[PDB]
């Protein structure tokens, strides 16, 4: 934002913020999407405390996918959820905010160290049951493995897409002060 | 590949393949669900890449648009008094003067 | 090859700047023959023109 | 395109080619570019990037160089040792040799230093006798195969002006 | 690069390398700085120009690289802190013979911009040194 | 926009200048519109056949040597190994011996040869 | 590939190395200076037609733009 | 490169020569040291064909054969090392390299001195032709 | 004398058609006006298309033994050791008589090219020719 | 002599490894995941699993004779083009070699190949390293477990795609990478059951060290909008802001170095990983984070003086060194060698850009094979004896005759003994420390040379010598021939590696 001989040149683009914080709430809701994903496809009775993160341990799928989005729950790389956290650090930075950026970063590692936390009930001594039975069989929707399955693949290699959405997230805060 | 509908087919093969995996249930089960997938991705990663050009394009525009916003909001953010400042009396001047044309 | 071709920079260097310096003795020494000879033949032609 | 970090200096900064004044704390990008910024890191900041480029990589042909200088004179001393006896190895060192090797020491050669700290003039002259040896070494075509990868018709050409060159040299007067 | 021949000496090639003033460095180095704009748009123009009218043929055949002239002065001018006239043409003696230099290799004989930027600088360097 | 020789006079410029900018040679001119002036875009496309069709046949050499070599000292014990490779044709214990060195020696042939300048043509 | 094939730089980069940068300049630079250099491309055509009487405004010599 | 020794004088030398004293000078190694000798490749080929025969009493024996196998892999390998030894162009205590290897090193500069020395010797042979049939014409008077 | 010498061999290759294609690319290799820039694009084009020596007749070269080998190995019933190892020296003989693909498609456009500026017959060709010999 | 042939020969095998080796990861992903539902491994005769295992196998192998081959043509066309600008004398020719993009393979993530030597030495020792890693993972890879056997390829294809990028942002991405495939191998294949609290630090540990080095980045980003190294020369730092880039790069690499007193994830995890693991994480991943740090310190000026990192880097060696005396885990002894040995290779680049990164690189790499010979032995050991500590194996070499002998060996090697290139690294960081501290040098070489070397030696002395009259009817047997060639080849690449030209020393 200078000015040369009454003839100004921006090379700041003012929206860049808003699509920030609207695609850190977007990653933070498709993450919670397929962190409850799993919770529905499984006896929601079945997962009570803090401990209770070894119920988790089934058939590989199941576990796999738990253990994807609890490291995307905390923003480590490649995920969905570090991206978040990134660009919310580059933003800062552009912005120049080294205070913001040191709390930031004690906060994303307090957080971290939350979630992992959890990872270590994962282990359970043999496969668990937590999937309800109908029909007297276990019923697994096959829906919602479709959509758990897209979440996965849009979370574990999203990170090369994240082009077209920066480009719409942009767009849409365009016109927010226009 | 290049093809957009090549590759929201191929995305809905590999992403039935995962399902009926991730299911437990052995493969080549339900095959209408295979060329129906394929063909529903297809569609959504051409809308999807259609959409995102005309975005751009529109985004393009809107910042044009929004360039002159931002210096008059700079013209206003001026401090107060600096308005008639040197390093801003020009801008001022011709903000005010010779852009009020309404 | 790794000896031959892949010869240290500085030692390369170093050689060429005595072979030139043993090239540039030795043009010397040809110049001074050189003199030396046409002196020679400077000497016959003021004797025979004598 | 270049950026910038606003900076926290409360500090008038007097600018008197343009003659004006600006905050340090409140500074433009364009600003900070051209008076913060504009600080210089390059021993030869003057020369082009490519003609930078290739100072540097001659600036460490001739500190190997000086290093292969010392090693010589070693080597010298070396064989001096086994070609003069103990008895009159020492008058033969004291004529020339010791005068060279305290001038190739570690004042003057980098050597086991990890860095050779030199002054901006002192690497100019360096690469300046680097440049002028490797103008000696390539004015008799010496580059081709250990210095120089030259073509067939461009090396052709190099020995047949070589070949001029030395005609000439040799067809003059003696000093 | 940096070298001045031997005026005196057995052969032909006898050179010594020189160091140039902390000023005269910083005065090229502020000039590249603030004047690198004009030294790659007289590359691209060249460019262009050759692309354009380089075929024999064409209408501005016979025009050359007029179109870079006023870039030519642009950098000239700026490298030269407008204290000795506006274009190359109005160089002082000192820089001619680099000044021609640069323009056979940027316009005669096309060598890459490292070479034009060589002899401009050689010619801003004698220029440095004349008008110190 | 303002660069172009529209509105430019041969007449508004010295002779001198003209000279200056005068337009170079033809083929100075075509080799610099195709910026061969040093090397021909066809010798570019032939040295980038020729390294493709050199890692191509070095990677087949060597993964057929390895698979080779692989499948035919990998039969087992010591002594079944043994056993099995007297209990082979003639032919079959040659082919068994020479594939699997062959690929690899001319996989390191072709690369100490690429490696080289060799072919130089200013040679005496 | 079609993913990519927007812009002359990576997805990851263009999505990384452009944080707060106008897109226009990003993605069609030349248009962006061009418009930047509106008034100015007006002031050396002026410059240049009063070069052309034999009047140089020599406070716009600086103004000889290329792109 | 200077001859950085104390010089002398040739009068001396003389002197020094009439009292049974030498100079040290470089001798040629001998064929069975030369690398580039039919001596050391005929003793190679000579290796070889014992170890090859070595080998097969050994496995005639069962003794170990390893040993052999190495010795007539090395058999090319060392004249290799020799023959890089010799062809380099550094010196550490041996004879100082000579100008006609220094050329060698590099075929262009070589070919121009060749070229060069052979004009300037021919230069030199056509001027003393002149100053002998100058000298006849002298006499002639 | 030397440079007399040189300058009659000079002339004798310019008489010569073998060593034409190799005096034509060094011409050439000046980048000299005696010939078309796209005239000596095209003739360096061919010259290096006709000069490349391909690992390819070094793959096939090996696929001939191997390919033979295993054959004889595989389809052979009771095969005689005698006729396997004369069968395998006469593959060797012809692949060391073979050509190494050798390949003249690429040499007639190199006469093409060079033929039209009469070589031989050129005052400048001699000049530009005395200065570049391999 | 140098034709347009090796350099495009050079930039169409690092193509083509990098093409071929993505292209063997794709064919073995399709194979494992179409082959089964579950995808879990066939516990019968016909079983995708072996199938799997030797193809990751072959491809590793291909993959680092065709890289050797590449390193090699690599190491030739960087030298042909160092010579070339050096060799241009006259002003009127410049350096103009322009080439061509190849047909068959397009560009990794559409960037241009830049070539290092660093690059090619990390490479090859990590393709080793993982070679090594994955010929002692035979024994942990099971039945649900087997789908970790391409994990080692995925490390090897990511090191491959950020030595040959130019992209700051693209380096850093490689970078953080690389801490998932190791958390996910810590979780699911170690075998000790206080590995998941080891697990986790050590993951905790590296997500810190990977936020500062993650906050570095940004900030020279966003300081300068632009993703070359070229550009960054082209702009200048401020004081403040080259001080905290220094900093946060400084102690993200020293996190991920490791440096004291961030070292207590690598001790646990070195204690608690299984053996493949840390072979590999110890061999490569603080190669790749020394590297990192070795590219990024050297695109930036400083003016700020590296006292502060020196001095960490030694108290770091003196305590890794000085604790060697009470180790009696042999897991333990060589990771705080390890450590030391780290410490020291990253006090060398403390000096800029100045002639300390030759030492540096020739020390890594003596480290990597040192380690991965001491893993393989501890491997062996804790397979054979089926422990770990001294107390309870003692008196090795009178039942395992040539494991003893293997021990000395390699004591001998790690003693820094004259003809080992450890020998030469030292030789050359000492005689830099010695021309900036020369006391400290001198007592940098007293520690560790002698205080940790006595203890890593009395502690290996006494397993190496002894008596094994405990547990005669459960002895164990002598050391298989694989693990006497991966020796043999250890040891060889640790002794010829000296021999390598010294263009690049």
């Amino acid at each position: 934002m200078s000015i040369f001989s009454n003839i100004w040149i921006n090379n700041d683009l003012n929206s860049y913020g808003l699509s920030i914080l609207l695609l850190n709430i977007i990653n933070y809701l498709i993450v919670f999407m397929l962190i409850l994903s799993v919770i529905l496809l499984t006896n929601l009775s079945k997962f009570k405390s803090l401990n209770q993160f070894k119920e988790f341990n089934s058939y590989n799928f199941i576990l796999y996918s738990l253990i994807f989005s609890l490291l995307s729950m905390a923003g480590i790389p490649p995920l969905l959820g570090f991206t978040g956290k990134f660009l919310a650090i580059l933003y800062s930075s552009f912005k120049s905010q080294y205070l913001l950026i040191l709390f930031m970063t004690i906060l994303n590692i307090f957080g971290m160290y939350f979630y992992i936390q959890n990872l270590r009930f994962v282990v359970k001594k043999n496969k668990s049951s937590i999937l309800n039975y109908k029909n007297y069989y276990v019923n697994i929707n096959y829906s919602i493995t479709l959509n758990i399955i897209l979440l996965n693949f849009f979370n574990f290699f999203g990170i090369l897409f994240l082009s077209d959405l920066i480009i719409i997230l942009n767009y849409i805060s365009s016109y927010i002060y226009i | 590949m290049s093809s957009m509908l090549i590759w929201g087919a191929c995305f809905g093969l590999f992403t039935r393949a995962a399902a009926c995996k991730a299911s437990m249930i052995p493969l080549t089960t339900s095959p209408w669900k295979y060329p129906k997938y394929m063909i529903v991705s297809a569609v959504t990663f051409y809308y999807f890449d259609w959409y995102r050009r005309m975005a751009l394009e529109q985004l393009c525009y809107n910042e044009e648009k929004l360039e002159r916003y931002q210096i008059r909001a700079k013209l206003q953010s001026l401090k107060i008094g600096e308005e008639l400042s040197d390093a801003y009396r020009e801008s001022f001047f011709e903000h005010a003067v010779q852009k009020n044309n309404i | 090859y790794q000896g031959l071709n892949l010869a240290n920079p500085a030692e390369s260097l170093f050689s060429l700047n005595t072979a030139a310096e043993e090239i540039e003795d030795k043009i010397r020494q040809i110049r001074i023959d050189n003199d030396k000879l046409l002196q020679r033949k400077a000497q016959l032609e003021e004797e025979l023109a004598s | 395109a270049f950026g910038g970090f606003r900076q926290t200096d409360n500090s008038l900064i007097i600018d008197d080619r343009r003659k004006i004044i600006l905050n340090t704390r409140s500074l433009n990008d364009f600003q900070q570019k051209i008076y913060l910024r504009n600080f210089f890191t390059n021993y030869r900041p003057d020369l082009s990037s490519y003609d930078y480029f290739a100072f540097k990589e001659k600036l460490r042909i001739g500190e190997l160089f000086l290093n292969e200088y010392r090693k010589r004179i070693n080597n010298e001393v070396r064989r001096a040792a086994i070609l003069t006896p103990t008895s009159s190895l020492r008058e033969k060192m004291n004529h020339k040799i010791a005068d060279q090797i305290l001038d190739l020491s570690s004042p003057h050669v980098r050597g086991a230093h990890f860095q050779a700290v030199r002054s901006w003039t002192d690497a100019s002259k360096i690469v300046n006798y680097v440049e002028e040896k490797q103008t000696k070494i390539n004015k008799y075509g010496l580059q081709f195969p250990l210095l120089g990868n030259m073509t067939e018709e461009q090396c052709a050409s190099k020995e047949d002006e070589v070949y001029q060159r030395l005609l000439k040299e040799m067809q003059k007067p003696p000093k | 690069m940096f070298l001045n021949p031997v005026k005196d000496s057995e052969f032909d090639d006898e050179v010594k390398g020189f160091v140039p003033s902390e000023g005269e460095v910083r005065f090229v180095a502020n000039k590249n700085k603030e004047c690198g704009y004009y030294l790659q748009g007289i590359e691209q123009c060249r460019r262009k120009m050759v692309q354009l009218a380089g075929d024999s043929s064409s209408q501005f055949h016979s025009l050359g690289f007029l179109p870079c002239k006023r870039l030519v002065d642009a950098h000239y001018r700026c490298m030269t802190d407008d204290k000795f006239g506006s274009t190359i043409e109005e160089v002082p003696e000192i820089g001619l013979d680099s000044a021609q230099k640069f323009f056979d290799c940027t316009f005669q004989q096309l060598k890459p911009m490292q070479s034009c930027r060589r002899f401009f600088d050689q010619v801003v360097r004698d220029v440095y040194r004349a008008n110190g | 926009m303002n660069i172009s020789y529209t509105g430019l006079k041969l007449e508004d410029y010295s002779d001198e200048v003209i000279r200056k900018y005068k337009f170079p040679n033809s083929n100075e001119l075509e080799r610099f519109l195709n910026r061969e002036q040093t090397l021909t875009v066809q010798q570019h496309k032939s040295a980038i056949k020729l390294a493709q069709q050199d890692f191509f046949a070095v990677a087949g050499l060597l993964s057929v040597g390895s698979l080779s070599y692989i499948f035919y000292n990998s039969v087992g014990g010591k002594v079944i190994r043994d056993r099995i490779r007297a209990s082979m044709p003639f032919p079959k214990r040659v082919l068994v011996q020479v594939l699997p060195f062959v690929a690899l020696g001319t996989a390191l042939i072709i690369s100490r040869r690429g490696i080289e300048g060799h072919n130089h043509g200013y040679k005496q | 590939g079609v993913w990519s094939n927007i812009h002359p730089t990576d997805k990851v980069t263009l999505s990384f190395a452009n944080i707060g940068r106008p897109f226009r300049l990003i993605y069609r630079p030349e248009i962006f200076l061009r418009d930047q250099q509106a008034k100015f491309i007006q002031l050396e055509k002026e410059h240049i037609e009063k070069s052309k009487k034999g009047e140089f405004v020599e406070t716009t010599s600086p103004l000889v733009l290329w792109n | 490169m200077q001859n950085a020794y104390p010089e002398i004088t040739d009068q001396h030398r003389e002197f020094l020569k009439k009292q049974g004293l030498k100079v040290y000078e470089p001798k040629p190694l001998p064929d069975q040291i030369n690398p580039f000798s039919k001596t050391y490749w005929i003793t190679n080929a000579f290796i070889i064909g014992v170890s090859f025969l070595a080998r097969r009493h050994a496995l005639k024996v069962g003794a170990p054969r390893i040993f052999w196998s190495g010795c007539i892999v090395g058999v090319p390998l060392a004249a290799i090392i020799s023959r890089g030894k010799s062809d380099q162009l550094d010196e550490l205590v041996g004879a100082r390299k000579t100008l006609e290897q220094k050329l060698e090193y590099a075929p262009i500069t070589r070919r121009a001195w060749e070229r060069a020395l052979a004009t300037n010797q021919e230069y030199q042979n056509e001027i003393k032709t002149q100053i002998q049939d100058l000298q006849a014409e002298i006499a002639a008077k | 004398a030397s440079q007399l010498q040189r300058e009659q061999k000079l002339v004798q290759s310019l008489q010569q058609e073998s060593l034409q294609p190799h005096l034509f690319k060094i011409i050439v290799d000046s980048q000299s006006d005696l010939v078309c820039e796209a005239d000596r694009r095209e003739y360096i084009k061919h010259y290096t298309r006709a000069n490349e020596k391909s690992s390819t007749s070094q793959l096939l070269q090996v696929g001939a033994l191997l390919g033979y080998i295993y054959a004889v190995g595989r389809y052979v019933s009771n095969p005689s050791t005698r006729k396997f190892s004369y069968g395998l020296a006469a593959l060797l003989g012809s692949f060391s008589l073979l050509n190494p693909s050798k390949n003249l498609h690429h040499n007639h456009s190199l006469r093409e090219i060079y033929s039209k500026y009469n070589i031989s017959t050129n005052p400048q060709a001699l000049e530009i020719l005395k200065s570049r010999i391999y | 002599m140098f034709n347009l042939n090796t350099i495009y020969l050079s930039r169409i095998f690092i193509e083509f490894n990098f093409y071929f080796l993505f292209f063997l990861f794709l064919i073995s992903s399709i194979i494992f995941y179409f082959s089964k539902i579950i995808s879990i491994q066939n516990l019968n005769q016909n079983s995708v699993f072996n199938f799997l295992k030797l193809a990751n196998i072959f491809g590793i192998l291909i993959s680092f004779f065709i890289h050797i081959i590449s390193f090699w043509f690599y190491c030739i066309y960087s030298y042909n083009l160092s010579l070339n600008i050096f060799s241009d004398i006259n002003l009127y020719n410049s350096n103009s070699i322009e080439l061509l993009n190849n047909s068959l393979l397009p560009n990794y993530f559409k960037s241009n190949i830049t070539i290092d030597f660093f690059g090619l030495i990390l490479l090859t020792l990590a393709y080793i390293v993982g070679f090594v890693s994955i010929l002692a993972l035979d024994t942990r890879l099971y039945w649900k477990n087997i789908k970790y056997i391409f994990s080692f390829t995925i490390f090897l294809l990511i090191v491959y795609v950020y030595v040959t990028v130019s992209n700051i942002l693209l380096f850093f991405m490689c970078y953080e990478l690389l801490l998932i495939p190791s958390f996910l191998i810590v979780y699911f294949v170690s075998p000790s059951r206080r590995a998941i609290q080891a697990s986790l630090y050590f993951v905790i540990w590296t997500q810190l060290g990977s936020l500062l080095v993650l906050i570095a980045i940004s900030y020279i980003i966003s300081i300068t909008n632009t993703y070359e190294f070229n550009d960054l020369k082209y702009f200048n730092f401020t004081n403040s802001e080259s001080t905290i880039i220094i900093f946060l790069i400084f102690l993200g690499f020293g996190f991920k170095a490791p440096i004291w007193p961030f070292h207590y994830w690598l001790t646990k995890t070195h204690v608690e990983a299984p053996s493949g693991f840390s072979i590999y994480l110890s061999g490569f991943l603080v190669k790749t984070a020394l590297y990192g740090f070795y590219k990024f310190n050297t695109s930036i000026f400083i003016d700020i003086d590296s006292s502060i990192f020196i001095a960490i880097c030694i108290m770091g060696v003196v305590d890794s060194s000085l604790k060697m005396w009470g180790q009696t885990d042999l897991k333990k002894l060589v990771a705080y060698g390890t450590i030391q040995e780290m410490n020291i290779i990253y006090l060398a680049f403390c000096w800029g850009d100045s002639c300390a990164i030759l030492g540096g690189i020739l020390f890594s790499a003596t480290h990597a094979f040192l380690s991965a010979l001491m893993f393989f032995l501890v491997d062996c050991i804790y397979r054979r004896y089926h422990t770990r500590s001294l107390v309870e194996v003692n008196g090795i070499l009178h039942i395992t005759p040539n494991l003893g002998l293997s021990i000395l060996f390699m004591l001998v090697f790690f003693s820094g003994i004259p003809g080992t290139i450890k020998f030469i690294s030292e030789f050359y960081i000492f005689s830099g420390l010695l021309e900036a501290s020369p006391f400290i040098c001198f007592i940098l070489m007293l520690v560790a040379n002698v205080l940790g070397l006595i203890g890593f030696s009395k502690s290996w002395f006494n397993a190496t010598f002894g008596m094994p009259k405990k547990n005669t009817k459960y002895l164990p047997m002598d050391l298989s021939f694989k693990e006497s060639y991966i020796i043999l080849y250890c040891f060889f690449f640790l002794f010829i590696f000296s021999y390598f030209s010294s263009i690049f020393f």
